[PDB]
């Protein structure tokens, strides 16, 4: 296992930690999700190209498409939150509680 | 929304779950999960309001994080063994991460925090669909790789889920949060027998789905969300309160009602593998579920709470819409203990 | 009658159980609904399972 | 000569946001009867 | 084939039936005014359907036989007792007010259902809107407490946040001495006990609050006692004005379908009229509720569903 | 009155009918445990000339 | 056995299709008829059992309890006929349905050739009882009483399920015949100690043992009359029956694992007998008397000698009948008085002489007077415990003296003395109550003629 | 404080209805005299007459399946045989020694 894969997994872990930290600005949470997705794309592309698994070259593109769709969905939700509160601070979503 | 669009979204949710269950490729399973998540969001937001929007965004964040973790686990498994088929994981780290992803998707503790709030924000119909249908894909995936899952992680997460559900159900007053904690506890019960016998997992899933479908249909029939709104029901439809109390007793594990069949059977299986302490602990913990079910039954049917004058007008009107399969659900969730051996059908 | 049956036998088995379960229910169910704390706990449990169960 | 049945005082115990009220949750408010909040 | 999502899927579109003549109109006036006579004339001339003002026994008219039931089984309140003893110790005033408000809500739901199902418009007396003026009159005179108006406001907001306000508001203005003279001429033994302050509070609660709120979002036709006699001018005014400020133009086929699903199935309409807030005026003990419900069940056509009553005369019971 | 008391006293026949049904079911269930009839090492008996089974 | 189970099931459709004013008559008549059918089971043989089929078997231990269970239901109906006068037809039919379901579950429990089926019905007997207690109860504490009764039982009985499935996994069968024939000694180990505790605690909690009896006074006080009699007469015997059935596999561990329970019972009998002396309530006093008698039965079962078992069975039947009679009498007093306090109504013997006679007979029977079966069981247990150790006689004699004291205190406070002046609604006793007392007491004085029918399999 | 001091609307607690006042010879069974009388009749007939007497006689005359007289006769025959032939009555060993095999110790 070379250092490139280690660095890519480190980037994914850092992006996951950033997503889970949640300072504010839900847009930052979406950005962290998409950074995780980009790391996934890079890692999968490297793994598939290294082993000459030809028929698997479809996998990254497909992945990207679906993930981008999710991003769009997320953005929509974010917009509605702002339209109800005027801003997208995370701490405003406290009506529902355990 | 338009009825055609609602039907299309429901078909898409079911198609995503079917694709997850009938596929032998990790990428196709991930695609099915993504389709399910994509089509499930508007179902939560059918009745537009700030609470529904907040619940939907919490659900989306949790599901997206779980899906990303699942894809990372798939990538690592592919890296350490160039296999796409859903079989032995061939890696410990990939198995651990996939177990966390499926726990996030299911709602097992400590990833359980989103379930009560999402259930509370969204409507009864949305909640009913979320509570029962969503469980089928992650549970199928877990059953398909049960030979590779680490018993320690699954067992400790199941024990924590049972404890958390039992403790959190005591405090809640709204019925939707009680149902969310009940679901958490039932899934803690159900995932504990995955390493040993998946047939018991499927049987518990079927019994739990029947019970919660019956209870949610009863709650929809008598349009009650809080405890007092349910207490008012006896003045109009006492039969509904009686049936709800019987179903609540069944859901607590009281024999000879149907809800005793899974727990008992599950215990039996864990006794075959020389696991004695854990089944005892889970039984004494399910006593808490029984307690808050009994409190709800006391509030609803066994005592007559004060009514209101305007309720007189409700005596003159009948329920215009009748939901089919409610009597069947009640009967299946209450009086099917004597047919326990039918579980050999590998249901 | 009073000291054993009505006071201490009640205190040992039923009352202690009731008090402990009430305290645990209050502790568990008291969540402000912030997803910041939820996801911080998610990160903590991910780290704990990664370093402990392997 | 009459079987006791719950009155208003007994029913108000379950009317709160959560059971077993504490100092922290004394200021919590029950959700609205319909799941709609004021637009403010 | 009752209306449902399937009917909407195939053929049932309610935007086709509306032909600019629907124009749900509420005729509102002070106690013992000429509005009732006026409302009937407007419905006759415009071809609409007139709905008589909802009383204590309005709901009894639409369910089973139209014959009203006993006062104990429907309303548990009386208007004559309110007039005789406005400060009655047993909280008759609020019980009357709530029963009347819920009856008006049911009538509004029925009118909207008829309008959406047929396309023919409706004419109404005092609706759910403008019903709060009686509550204000009671409260300012001291008949009811503050918690009373708080509960009424909660129920009203929850129930009325889901209905379309009427197209046109017609108001008949009558001075207090004139209506006092009309009341004296009426001869109803309980009505001369109405104080002048009560009528003044009703009138100024009408004018100060209800009228501007309707004006800002609808059309208001303030008419005096004389000019309201000539229904021809009223109808001409109704035709001349054009509705372009309310939510009605913004409604589409989907929103109309949702509203039509809401107006039928009266249980959801009345769902929030019995919210679990325990005021002493409206709450009923367990024993009283049990006894009254048991007595209600013994009524001829009330034990079972409408079509499954043997004593009434329904046949073929074992095959329905 | 015949055909009139029946509509009010038909419920009385339920319990005795249940008793008879239970007796019949008990005999039928006993018919399934004849794997050792007249084969017990203690009550092993030679059959009578006009006897086919030791017990029913 | 189905000749008994099937008519009990048919009692339900019989009740539900009866006329609105004839449910009590039909239920009583057919319950009595069912009891006559159950009488045939009493003719046990010195050999193994009456093995009816693969699912049900009857012994000479199950026969007396089954006959008592089938006999109790008509008395429960006659007792409940009083306070259900102002009840709607549907609720009265539901009450009779609950009683019938309770009887059916008990009948299926007492035979139950397999231990898992026995456990399933043993816990099934808990739902109708809880519904009866929490629904048709007068006081506002019926809810707490129902919760206590449910949880005290279920917490004890939940480890029993695990123990039973473990035994099935190792032994291979839970049929009682196979269990008895293939029994093997239990080695002295921590695992075997905890198996013993799991298998014993579930039945000791229901008996109840001293220290776990807190649920019984609440359940007996807050329940209606029928619930009180079914709790005191039959539901307490489930624990003892299960313990005498299951102690066949716990040897020889019991030889030293019985010490804590023996000491607890032999001291709690004295404690509860003393508690009975200073009591402001009648039903609470009777409940504590039941606790004392059941503690004596616990001692007898734990001694594990033939005389112990014979005395235990005799005391079970006798205490069931006596406690049912005492609860009946207390309910008849409470219906007129509407207070349920011992010293509020006094000198009732001057106003109701025949009820005073019934009170005297019930107190004498509770006092363990010879030659009633109460004293037969008492004396058998005393002799067996004396053989166990010569010092038990001190505790047993103290219990006997205190029992006599509180029984005669109960009789004297409510019957003798000057009547209370400000009570003028003591109507003459109906024929229903007199018939109820007669049907309670005559079987006791009849069974004293044929003791061998209630002395168990070790006779 | 214009509060009515009434917490809720409730029926007054009804007074207990005496079964004798409207119907002497009341039997304490039901308020309908005919159904009441017949309830008393069936209770007394099926409780005392049918069960308590016929069942008591049936239990009294139950056939001896416990084999008490059979055991007495067997003991009589055994005692007579053992006394006539000088055998020592009861035998100390329940099972004959020859059939039993004891593992050898050789310790
Ligand atoms: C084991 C398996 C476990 C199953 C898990 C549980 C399944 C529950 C999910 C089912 C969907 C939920 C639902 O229907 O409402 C809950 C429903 C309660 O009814 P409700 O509250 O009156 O419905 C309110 C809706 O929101 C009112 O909805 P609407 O106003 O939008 O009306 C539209 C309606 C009418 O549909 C149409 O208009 C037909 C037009 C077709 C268009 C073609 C487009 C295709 C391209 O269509 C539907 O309601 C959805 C039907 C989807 C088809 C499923 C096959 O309860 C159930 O359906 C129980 C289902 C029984 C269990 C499943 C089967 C037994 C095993
Ligand atoms: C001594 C043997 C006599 C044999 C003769 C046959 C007697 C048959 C009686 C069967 C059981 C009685 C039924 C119980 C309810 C009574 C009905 C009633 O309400 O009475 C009103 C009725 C009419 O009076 P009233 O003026 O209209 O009513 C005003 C008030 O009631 C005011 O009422 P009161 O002031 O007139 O008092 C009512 C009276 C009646 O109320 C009772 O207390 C009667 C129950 C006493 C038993 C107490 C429980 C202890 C366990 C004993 C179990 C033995 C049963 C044996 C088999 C019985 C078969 C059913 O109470 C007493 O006199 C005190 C009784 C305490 C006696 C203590 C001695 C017991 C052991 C004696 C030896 C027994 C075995 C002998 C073995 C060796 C010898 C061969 O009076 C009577 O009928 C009196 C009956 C005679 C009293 C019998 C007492 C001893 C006999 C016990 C069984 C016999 C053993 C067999 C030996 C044969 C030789
Ligand atoms: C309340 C209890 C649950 C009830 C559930 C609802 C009952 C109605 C369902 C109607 C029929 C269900 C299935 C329809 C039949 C055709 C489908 C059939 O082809 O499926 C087969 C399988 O049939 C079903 O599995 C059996 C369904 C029977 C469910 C009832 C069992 C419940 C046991 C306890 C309650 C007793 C019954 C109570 C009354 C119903 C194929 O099996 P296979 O693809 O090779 O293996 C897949 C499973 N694996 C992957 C784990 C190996
Ligand atoms: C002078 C005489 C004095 C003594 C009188 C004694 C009378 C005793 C009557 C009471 C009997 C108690 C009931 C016994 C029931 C147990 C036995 C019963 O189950 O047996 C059944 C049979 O029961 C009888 O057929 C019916 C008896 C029921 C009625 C008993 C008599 C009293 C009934 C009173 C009812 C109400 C009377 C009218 C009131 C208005 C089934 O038998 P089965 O398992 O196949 O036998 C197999 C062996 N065979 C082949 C040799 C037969
Ligand atoms: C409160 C109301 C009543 C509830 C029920 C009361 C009954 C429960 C009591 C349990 C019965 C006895 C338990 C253990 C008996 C074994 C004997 C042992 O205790 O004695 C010594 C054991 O030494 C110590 O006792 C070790 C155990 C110490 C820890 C146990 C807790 C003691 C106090 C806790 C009391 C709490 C009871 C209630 C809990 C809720 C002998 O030492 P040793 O010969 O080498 O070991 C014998 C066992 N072998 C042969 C298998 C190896
Ligand atoms: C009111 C004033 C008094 C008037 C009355 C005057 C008359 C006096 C008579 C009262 C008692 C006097 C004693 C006379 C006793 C003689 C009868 C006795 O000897 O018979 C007994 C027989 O009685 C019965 O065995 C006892 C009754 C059976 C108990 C069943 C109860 C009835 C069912 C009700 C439900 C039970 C609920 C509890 C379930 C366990 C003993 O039987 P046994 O000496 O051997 O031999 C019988 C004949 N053999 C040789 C052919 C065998
Ligand atoms: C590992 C953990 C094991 C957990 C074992 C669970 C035992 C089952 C009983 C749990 C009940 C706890 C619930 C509770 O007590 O809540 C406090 C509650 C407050 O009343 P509410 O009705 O909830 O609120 C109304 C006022 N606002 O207090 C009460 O009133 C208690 C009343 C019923 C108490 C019943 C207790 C009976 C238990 C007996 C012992 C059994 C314990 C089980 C374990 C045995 C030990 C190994
Ligand atoms: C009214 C309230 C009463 C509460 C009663 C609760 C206490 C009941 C007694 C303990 C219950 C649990 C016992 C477990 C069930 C028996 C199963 C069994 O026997 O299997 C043992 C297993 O034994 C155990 O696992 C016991 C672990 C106990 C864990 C739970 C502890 C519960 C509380 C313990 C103390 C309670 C004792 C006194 C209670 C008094 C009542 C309050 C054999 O183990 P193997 O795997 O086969 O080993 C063979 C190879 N060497
Ligand atoms: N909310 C209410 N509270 C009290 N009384 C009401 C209420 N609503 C309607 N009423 C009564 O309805 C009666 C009829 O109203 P009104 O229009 O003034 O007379 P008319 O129908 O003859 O024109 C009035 O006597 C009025 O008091």
């Amino acid at each position: 296992m070379p250092l490139v894969y280690m660095n890519i997994i480190m980037a994914f872990a850092i992006a996951l930690a950033g997503l889970l930290m949640y300072r504010s600005h839900l847009m930052s949470s979406l950005l962290c999700l998409e950074g995780m997705m980009l790391s996934l794309f890079i890692m999968s592309t490297l793994i598939i190209l290294n082993t000459h698994f030809t028929l698997a070259n479809m996998m990254p593109i497909i992945l990207l498409v679906f993930a981008a769709c999710e991003a769009a969905l997320g953005l929509s939700l974010l917009v509605m939150v702002s339209n109800t509160y005027g801003t997208d601070y995370v701490q405003n979503l406290n009506l529902l509680q355990c | 929304m338009n009825p055609i669009i609602y039907t299309t979204l429901i078909m898409t949710v079911m198609s995503g779950t079917m694709l997850v269950m009938i596929s032998s490729h990790w990428l196709l399973i991930w695609i099915g999960f993504e389709m399910n998540l994509l089509a499930m969001i508007p179902v939560l937001m059918k009745n537009f309001n700030p609470r529904a929007t907040e619940a939907a965004t919490k659900y989306f964040l949790t599901q997206a994080t779980a899906s990303m973790m699942l894809m990372m686990a798939i990538i690592i498994n592919l890296l350490y063994s160039g296999q796409w088929t859903i079989t032995k994981m061939f890696n410990p780290v990939a198995m651990t991460m996939m177990t966390m992803a499926l726990a996030m998707k299911l709602g097992l503790s400590p990833f359980h925090f989103w379930v009560p709030e999402v259930t509370q924000g969204i409507s009864l119909q949305a909640g009913l669909l979320l509570l029962t249908w969503q469980k089928l894909a992650p549970l199928s995936v877990l059953c398909q790789i049960s030979q590779s899952i680490n018993p320690n992680l699954m067992l400790t997460m199941a024990m924590l889920s049972i404890l958390i559900g039992g403790w959190g159900g005591l405090n809640q007053t709204q019925l939707r949060k009680i149902m969310a904690y009940s679901s958490i506890a039932h899934m803690g019960w159900m995932t504990a027998v995955l390493p040993y016998n998946t047939t018991m997992t499927i049987l518990n899933l079927l019994i739990y789905i029947t019970m919660t479908l019956a209870m949610f249909m009863l709650l929809i029939h008598s349009s009650a969300t809080t405890t007092l709104s349910l207490s008012h029901t006896w003045n109009k439809m006492p039969v509904i309160t009686s049936l709800m109390m019987v179903t609540l007793l069944s859901m607590g594990g009281l024999p000879p009602l149907s809800g005793f069949m899974p727990k008992w059977m599950i215990i039996q299986e864990m006794t075959k593998n020389e696991s004695i302490i854990m089944p005892t602990l889970m039984a004494m913990t399910a006593l808490l579920n029984l307690y808050f079910y009994m409190r709800l039954a006391y509030s609803s049917s066994l005592t007559m709470f004060p009514s209101t004058n305007n309720m007189k007008m409700k005596w003159q009107f009948e329920h215009t819409k009748q939901m089919k399969l409610l009597p069947t659900m009640i009967v299946l969730s209450t009086l099917v203990l004597p047919m326990t051996p039918a579980l050999s059908s590998l249901n | 009658s009073s000291l054993l049956d009505l006071i201490w036998l009640e205190t040992i088995l039923p009352k202690t159980t009731s008090f402990i379960q009430m305290k645990m229910s209050i502790m568990v169910s008291n969540q402000k609904g912030l997803i910041k704390l939820y996801f911080l706990s998610f990160l903590i449990t991910i780290m704990i399972s990664m370093t402990l169960f392997n | 000569a009459r079987q006791w049945q719950p009155d208003v005082e007994w029913a108000e115990q379950f009317g709160g946001a959560v059971m077993y009220p504490t100092k922290e949750t004394a200021h919590w408010k029950p959700p609205p009867w319909n799941d709609v909040d004021p637009p403010k | 084939l009752q209306y449902g999502p399937l009917a909407f899927v195939l053929g049932e579109r309610t935007t086709r039936k509306l032909t600019e003549t629907s124009k749900v109109i509420t005729v509102d006036g002070n106690i013992c005014s000429g509005k009732g006579r006026l409302a009937r004339e407007i419905a006759e001339k415009l071809g609409l359907r007139h709905f008589p003002e909802a009383g204590i026994h309005y709901a009894d008219s639409t369910t089973g036989d139209g014959k009203p039931l006993d006062v104990q089984l429907s309303g548990n309140c009386s208007l004559e007792k309110f007039y005789d003893d406005p400060k009655s110790n047993d909280g008759n005033s609020y019980r009357l007010q709530s029963w009347l408000y819920a009856s008006r809500l049911l009538q509004y739901a029925d009118a909207l259902e008829h309008l959406l199902s047929t396309g023919q418009g409706v004419v109404l007396e005092r609706s759910i809107y403008s019903d709060f003026v009686f509550l204000e009159a009671m409260y300012r005179q001291g008949f009811i407490r503050k918690q009373c108006v708080e509960h009424y406001n909660e129920v009203k907001k929850v129930t009325a946040c889901e209905y379309l306000p009427p197209h046109v508001v017609v108001y008949v203005d009558v001075p207090v001495p004139e209506i006092q003279s009309r009341i004296q001429k009426k001869g109803n033994p309980h009505e001369m006990k109405i104080t002048a302050a009560y009528l003044q509070d009703i009138e100024n609660a009408y004018k100060k609050t209800f009228l501007p709120e309707m004006s800002e979002k609808c059309e208001v036709l303030q008419y005096s006692a004389r000019e309201a006699e000539d229904a021809e001018k009223v109808v001409e005014d109704i035709e001349y004005l054009k509705c372009d400020k309310g939510p009605w133009p913004d409604q589409d086929d989907r929103t109309f379908h949702r509203l039509r699903m809401l107006v039928q199935n009266k249980l959801e309409v009345l769902n929030y009229t019995t919210i679990p807030v325990y005021l002493p005026e409206i709450t009923i003990g367990a024993h009283q509720s049990d006894r009254v419900f048991q007595k209600f069940t013994e009524l001829p056509g009330r034990k079972y569903s409408p079509g499954y009553n043997e004593d009434v005369g329904d046949k073929w019971i074992w095959l329905k | 009155n015949v055909l009139q008391i029946v509509r009010d006293h038909w419920v009385h026949i339920l319990v005795p009918v249940g008793f008879v049904f239970g007796c019949y079911l008990d005999r039928r269930s006993d018919e399934k445990l004849t794997a050792f009839r007249n084969k017990s090492l203690l009550f092993k008996r030679e059959l009578r000339p006009n006897e086919e089974v030791t017990w029913k | 056995m189905l000749k008994i189970i099937i008519p009990t099931t048919m009692l339900l459709p019989m009740t539900w299709m009866s006329k609105h004013n004839m449910i009590w008559i039909n239920a009583t008549v057919h319950s009595l008829l069912i009891s006559l059918i159950s009488l045939s089971l009493l003719n046990q043989l010195g050999e193994n059992s009456l093995n009816f089929s693969l699912t049900f078997f009857s012994d000479s231990l199950s026969a007396p309890l089954l006959v008592l269970t089938t006999w109790l239901l008509p008395l429960m109906l006659m007792a409940s006929q009083s306070h259900l006068s102002k009840e709607t037809t549907t609720r009265k039919k539901l009450y009779i349905t609950m009683l019938i379901l309770l009887q059916l579950f008990l009948i299926m429990t007492f035979t139950a050739t397999e231990l898992i089926l026995f456990y399933i019905l043993f816990e099934a007997t808990l739902v109708p009882t809880l519904i009866i207690i929490t629904r048709w109860g007068n006081q506002t504490e019926r809810l707490n009483a129902g919760l206590y009764f449910l949880f005290y039982t279920l917490a004890g009985s939940l480890p029993l399920l695990v123990a039973l499935v473990y035994i099935q996994n190792t032994t291979g069968s839970l049929n009682f015949l196979i269990i008895h024939y293939w029994s093997h000694p239990l080695s002295n180990s921590w695992s075997n100690i905890f198996m013993w505790l799991a298998c014993i605690m579930a039945f000791m909690v229901k008996m109840p043992l001293y220290g776990l009896h807190l649920w019984l006074p609440k359940a007996h006080v807050e329940a209606p009359i029928a619930g009180s009699m079914v709790l005191a007469a039959v539901l307490l015997k489930l624990g003892g029956y299960g313990m005498m059935r299951i102690t066949t596999i716990l040897n020889p561990l019991t030889n030293y694992m019985a010490y804590p329970f023996l000491m607890l019972s032999m001291w709690g009998m004295i404690m509860t007998s003393s508690i009975c002396l200073r009591q402001t309530d009648l039903k609470s006093l009777i409940a504590y008397s039941s606790v004392s008698h059941m503690a004596l039965v616990i001692v007898a079962i734990m001694i594990q000698t033939p005389w112990s078992f014979m005395g235990a069975t005799a005391l079970m039947i006798a205490h069931g009948l006596t406690s049912s009679m005492l609860f009946c009498l207390a309910n008849t007093n409470y219906e007129r008085v509407h207070s349920r306090t011992m010293i509020l109504a006094r000198g009732l013997q001057t106003l109701l002489p025949l009820m005073a006679t019934w009170w005297l007979v019930a107190s004498l029977t509770n006092l363990a007077l010879p030659p009633s079966i109460n004293l037969i069981g008492e004396l058998f247990i005393i002799t067996a415990s004396f053989s166990w150790s010569n010092i038990t006689i001190i505790l047993m004699g103290m219990n006997m003296m205190i029992t006599a004291l509180y029984s005669l205190y109960m009789l004297i406070t409510t019957q003798r003395g000057k009547y209370t002046h400000h009570i003028n609604n003591i109507k003459p006793s109906f024929t229903r109550e007199n018939a109820l007392m007669a049907l309670h007491i005559l079987p006791l004085l009849l069974l004293t003629l044929n003791p061998k029918m209630i002395l168990g399999p070790l006779y | 404080p214009p509060e009515p001091t009434i917490r809720l609307q409730e029926d007054p607690d009804p007074e207990d209805e005496n079964l004798y006042e409207k119907n002497p010879d009341s039997h304490g069974y039901d308020k309908d005299p005919i159904v009441d009388l017949w309830n008393m009749r069936v209770v007394f007939f099926f409780g005392f007459s049918i069960v308590l007497v016929l069942g008591s006689t049936f239990v009294a005359y139950l056939p001896d399946y416990r084999m008490q007289e059979w055991a007495r006769r067997e003991a009589e025959r055994l005692v007579k045989y053992r006394e006539a032939n000088g055998l020592p009555l009861m035998e100390s060993n329940c099972f004959d020694p020859n059939k039993i095999q004891l593992p050898e110790d050789e310790d």
